[PDB]
């Protein structure tokens, strides 16, 4: 969305999470890493984890639905 | 063509050909990390720079003063 | 003013300042128009007496 | 057409203020309106043409007045 | 519309925006102090001013 | 044909069908006005900014247009100096009248003032007409000069139009016999600076794959002369065409030195390769000439003719100065040169710029065409749109005197003689509208001959500008302007019988 | 170093492209009407409506127009005659204006 | 071997050519250069100006171009 | 009429009327057509006026 690096950003903080660093992130000011902690950008773990959760579960209901039928359309 | 950032570069390397006058200071396209263009060993004609923008001039003059076309445009079916 | 500012503020963001100054210049340039006479001159010189 | 509406109620105003000449102001005002909009097409812009027009006029009632 | 006699109607027009506000201490002018009737025809030389 | 019946709407369409063939070359009047490029069938669009060149390749197919295009024609031929004036002139007069017809005003009415009108324009030409032949035309030729300037006046080459003036002008003293286009051919040469431009007294042209095979010619020769010979010269019933070629290959060699011919002229290809061959000869061989060559080496001094197979003249090394053959740029060129009677000038483009062909075109000859008319005719007047403001001003004036129809009729024609200094300050590119105002102010009471500059886009006293125009030649401009529109009012209907 | 972002996505720029068209369709249809050297707007109803008047805003209330650009650009002529009340006519050019600079 | 219909794109394959006899490369820089040339000319025409002085001033600026590229000329066997 | 200005001596020729019984151009003072002149004053005005307020409408496009 700002047109920023991909691949070399997933590495460094794959690197970053290597060493331990729970806390490194993106920031779009200058596209690299930083402590999220110290940047300011931090979210609630409720609400993530609702997020996570509910993606799986609409995910698997999707994926478990084989055969679509379609009656006779009104129009 | 290639994805670097146009404008940034553009002005680093015009505040760099204002500190030092040279025709090889400018875009390292194949990413060599220098924009020292001589040493990465490009060379071309002058006169075919020359010929270039004379050629281009003369185009853009005669274009710039003609205003007359004619078409039918009857819509054919 | 923003047209030098732009030229004072060397960047990306620059031509982009340079542009904002250009586009809301036209007010002048359509007074002007209305007027016939060239709103460009009238722009040079309005441009050059302020500048003195 | 409305228009038609503005020229005829100038018309009725005219003829409110002094009476006798609704055909010729009528005439008249159509007469300038045709000449102004070929002069336009003449590539003037109009509001030289408002501006001449007064002046115009302001000469002409002048000189009624003297002759 | 009124271009030759805004000049004209400048002071009469300021004077009737003195009536409606207080000159002194009105921070805000009201704009629904002051209604205009549509009256079909007439002429801009025929300014006419009403208090009631 | 839509409403083509007979009476007023047939002249309603040729008046729109004259505005149409008008529209096309409206916007080409003055040096600095807008080229046309128009489709053409196979694609060879002509650039040509001269609007009589725009004329000649039009699709005229209204009889209008063709009653125009032919007055036009008439014009070109009888003098160069005017045609799209006169064009865009009789289609403003048309369409003036125009708002006129329709009322029921009688075309014979307007026929009737139309030629009053022309003759007091005439009238007040003459009386104006300002004679400044006497003024140092033989001797102090700086005045020819200064007159030839205007061709490029403020433009890049102002810087070397001082000399190219001078030396046109002292070419034309001698040569003031009725030049032409043709008498005086240019030939374009790349390489080099743009300031030793020259003009020599005779031709130029340079030997081509087609045109020389022999090198190191005599040059230092005194008796040249063209030979035109109709002939090729380069290099079980076989072995008697065998014989056939051998026997010709060795009879085409004895108009050589037998014969007496330094230049051989023929129109088929002379072999470079062939040289060796050709070396033998020891003269100078030219082929694939242009008519033009042949025509100014014909009037220059005269070159001999061969039609037999051994045909021999005593012209074959007559009398003609000197021979020349001198390298340009690199490359030989040959030039006929050295004659008795060599009435031609050949400018020797020399530029880097290739795209300048334009160009030179629109000054030299210009200028050229400036200074042959500044010596032929006597008397002249400050125009560029100043004379055309007299003449309005002038008719425009006695339309009120004079009581009847033909009044107003003057008056519109005054109203379209103002047509001219639009165009011009229009194809400028100046707001045109003030130009007018302007004009019409700093003429009626300022002055009569205040004209516009096109190098500053405003208005000036043409006079002290020496914006000249020939009394003479804008006499018959106006008169065959006139003529035209007169033609085309007195006109009904038209007369198909297209099968039977 | 060397290249950056690929920016593969390109097709809602254009769309943007089309509504700076619109909005600079309705701008220099309002440009006109600006000044006492000025001319009134050049601008005709659909339903077939007609007003007549110097002021932009009136003008910005006849268009019954389909682009929300436009409509929002109304909206901004508005919201300016209300907070001040004059200058509304500039506010729409140099509206306009600016998104054809955003454009280039 | 473009499907061209007007004749300025014919007039641009003219240029293409003669670019290319004259040299062979460097043809894209003509094109690409007028592009950009007329990129400008069409907002200056917008403005209001009439062409025959950006002609004149496109000219004066070829001639500028021509003049530094002859300065900052450099040649090798 | 061109004679009433061009010719200052012919001072007495600016009445020319339309004598409508013949159609020729003919002394009007004498022949007596008068007008008065508010009412061609403001005839004129309102003229020029109206022509004005048109030539000032042209906010539509049809
Ligand atoms: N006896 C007359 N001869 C010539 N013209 C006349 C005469 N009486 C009136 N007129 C003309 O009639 C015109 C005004 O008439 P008109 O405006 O039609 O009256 P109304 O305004 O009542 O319709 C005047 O311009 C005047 O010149
Ligand atoms: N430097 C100049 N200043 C003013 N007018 C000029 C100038 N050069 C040419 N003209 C005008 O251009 C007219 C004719 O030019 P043009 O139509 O281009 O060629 P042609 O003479 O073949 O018709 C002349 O009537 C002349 O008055
Ligand atoms: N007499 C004048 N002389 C010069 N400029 C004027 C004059 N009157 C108004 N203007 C200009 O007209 C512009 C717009 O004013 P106006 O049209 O009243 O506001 P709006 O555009 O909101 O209707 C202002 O920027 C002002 O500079």
């Amino acid at each position: 969305n700002a047109g920023y690096d991909s691949a070399d950003l997933v590495a460094q903080l794959r690197a970053a999470h290597s060493e331990g660093n729970t806390t490194a992130g993106l920031d779009m000011r200058e596209g690299t890493i930083g402590d999220m902690a110290i940047l300011g950008i931090t979210e609630s773990f409720q609400v993530k984890r609702q997020v996570l959760l509910s993606a799986a579960e609409a995910a698997e209901v999707i994926l478990r639905v084989d055969n679509i039928i379609k009656a006779a359309p009104r129009k | 063509n290639s994805g670097m950032n146009p404008i940034q570069t553009m002005t680093e390397v015009r505040a760099r050909q204002v500190k030092e006058m040279n025709p090889a200071l400018g875009i390292d396209c194949l990413h060599k990390g220098t924009n020292d263009m001589k040493q990465q060993h490009v060379i071309e004609t002058l006169i075919g720079k020359k010929q270039q923008i004379s050629l281009a001039t003369q185009m853009v003059r005669m274009i710039l003063k003609i205003d007359d076309i004619r078409k039918p445009g009857e819509s054919e079916e | 003013r923003l047209t030098e500012y732009s030229r004072t503020l060397s960047g990306m963001e620059s031509y982009c300042v340079r542009a904002f100054a250009d586009a809301m210049e036209v007010i002048p340039s359509t007074l002007a128009e209305n007027a016939g006479l060239n709103p460009i001159s009238t722009v040079t010189e309005l441009r050059n007496r302020h500048a003195q | 057409h409305p228009a038609a509406k503005v020229l005829c109620e100038l018309a009725d105003l005219q003829d409110k203020e002094v009476g006798d000449g609704t055909t010729s102001v009528v005439i008249i005002a159509a007469e300038l309106l045709k000449n102004a909009d070929e002069l336009v097409k003449q590539k003037i812009h109009p509001t030289s043409v408002i501006s001449g027009y007064r002046l115009a006029c302001k000469e002409a009632v002048r000189y009624i007045n003297e002759n | 519309v009124v271009s030759q006699y805004s000049s004209l109607l400048s002071p009469m027009s300021v004077n009737a925006v003195m009536k409606v506000i207080d000159p002194a201490t009105a921070t805000s002018v009201d704009l629904r102090d002051i209604k205009i009737v549509k009256k079909l025809g007439g002429t801009i030389d025929d300014c006419e001013l009403v208090e009631g | 044909g839509t409403d083509s019946s007979q009476g007023i709407p047939q002249l309603v369409s040729n008046i729109s069908a004259c505005q149409v063939i008008a529209e096309a070359v409206r916007t080409t009047l003055g040096p600095r006005g807008m080229d046309k490029l128009i489709v053409d069938g196979r694609g060879k669009a002509t650039i040509s900014n001269d609007g009589a060149t725009i004329l000649k390749l039009l699709d005229v197919v209204h009889p209008a247009a063709k009653t125009l295009v032919d007055i036009a024609k008439s014009q070109d031929a009888e003098v160069g100096d005017g045609t799209t004036s006169v064009t865009l002139l009789a289609a403003e007069f048309l369409k003036q009248v125009k708002p006129y017809v329709e009322e029921g005003l009688h075309p014979q009415i307007i026929i009737r003032a139309f030629r009053t009108a022309t003759q007091l324009a005439v009238n007040k030409i003459k009386e104006i007409a300002v004679t400044v032949k006497k003024a140092d035309k033989v001797e102090q030729r700086k005045l020819l000069e200064k007159c030839a300037m205007t061709a490029l006046s403020s433009k890049l080459i102002s810087q070397q139009k001082a000399f190219f003036a001078k030396m046109v002008v002292d070419a034309v003293m001698m040569l003031d016999d009725l030049l032409q286009l043709k008498m005086i051919g240019i030939k374009k040469v790349q390489g080099g600076a743009l300031e030793d431009s020259q003009l020599v007294a005779g031709v130029a042209f340079k030997k081509t794959f087609s045109y020389a095979g022999f090198e190191m010619q005599p040059k230092k020769y005194h008796n040249p002369k063209i030979a035109l010979l109709n002939v090729e010269l380069e290099l079980e019933d076989y072995q008697a065409i065998v014989d056939a070629e051998w026997n010709i290959l060795y009879d085409k060699l004895e108009k050589i030195h037998h014969s007496g011919a330094k230049v051989v002229l023929s129109k088929l290809p002379i072999g470079d390769v062939a040289t060796q061959y050709f070396a033998d000869r020891d003269m100078f061989c030219a082929g694939r000439v242009p008519e033009e060559d042949l025509k100014r080496t014909m009037m220059a001094c005269g070159g001999s003719i061969q039609t037999s197979v051994n045909a021999l003249s005593a012209d074959v090394l007559g009398r003609c100065q000197v021979f020349e053959e001198t390298q340009i740029g690199g490359e030989r060129y040959n030039f006929f040169t050295g004659c008795p009677k060599a009435k031609t000038c050949t400018f020797i483009l020399r530029g880097g710029a290739e795209q300048f062909m334009e160009e030179t075109e629109r000054s030299l000859h210009d200028a050229i065409m400036i200074v042959r008319r500044a010596i032929k005719n006597d008397s002249v007047v400050a125009g560029g749109g100043a004379i055309e403001m007299e003449l309005s001003k002038y008719l425009r004036d006695y339309s009120r005197t004079i009581p009847g129809k033909q009044q107003l009729l003057i008056g519109a024609y005054a109203k379209a003689l103002e047509i001219i200094p639009r165009q011009l300050c229009d194809n400028a590119g100046f707001d045109a509208t003030n130009i007018l105002n302007k004009l019409r102010a700093r003429h009626a009471q300022g002055g009569t001959w205040y004209g516009v500059d096109i190098n500053n886009e405003d208005i000036a006293d043409n006079f002290e500008a020496f914006v000249w125009e020939p009394a003479m030649v804008r006499i018959n401009a106006l008169t065959a302007a006139s003529e035209a529109a007169c033609l085309i009012v007195s006109v009904d209907e038209t007369i198909k019988n297209p099968r039977s | 170093r060397g290249k950056g972002a690929y920016q593969d996505r390109d097709k809602p720029a254009q769309i943007r492209f089309s509504n700076i068209s619109a909005a600079k369709a309705v701008a220099d249809a309002i440009r006109t009407s600006l000044g006492p050297k000025g001319m009134d707007k050049m601008i005709q109803d659909g339903k077939g409506d007609v007003t007549i008047t110097n002021d932009g805003a009136t003008i910005l209330k006849q268009m019954q127009v389909l682009h929300p650009a436009a409509r929002m650009l109304v909206e901004l002529s508005k919201a300016q005659d209300i907070e001040a009340g004059d200058g509304t006519t500039s506010v729409v050019i140099i509206a306009g204006s600016l998104l054809d600079s955003c454009t280039k | 071997m473009m499907d061209v219909d007007h004749q300025i794109a014919k007039l641009m394959v003219e240029l293409s050519k003669s670019q290319d006899d004259e040299i062979g490369d460097g043809t894209t820089g003509v094109v690409v250069l007028a592009g950009a040339l007329l990129e400008e000319a069409e907002q200056l025409l917008d403005r209001g100006i009439h062409p025959i002085r950006i002609a004149d001033g496109y000219e004066q600026a070829a001639r500028v171009a021509i003049e530094h590229l002859d300065k900052i000329s450099d040649s090798v066997l | 009429h061109n004679e009433a200005q061009v010719n200052p001596e012919r001072k007495n020729l600016k009445w020319i009327g339309l004598d409508l019984s013949n159609g020729k151009p003919r002394d009007n003072k004498q022949a007596g057509v008068f007008e008065p002149t508010i009412v061609k004053v403001k005839s004129l005005k309102f003229a020029t006026e109206a022509a004005i307020t048109i030539l000032r409408i042209d906010d539509l496009i049809k």
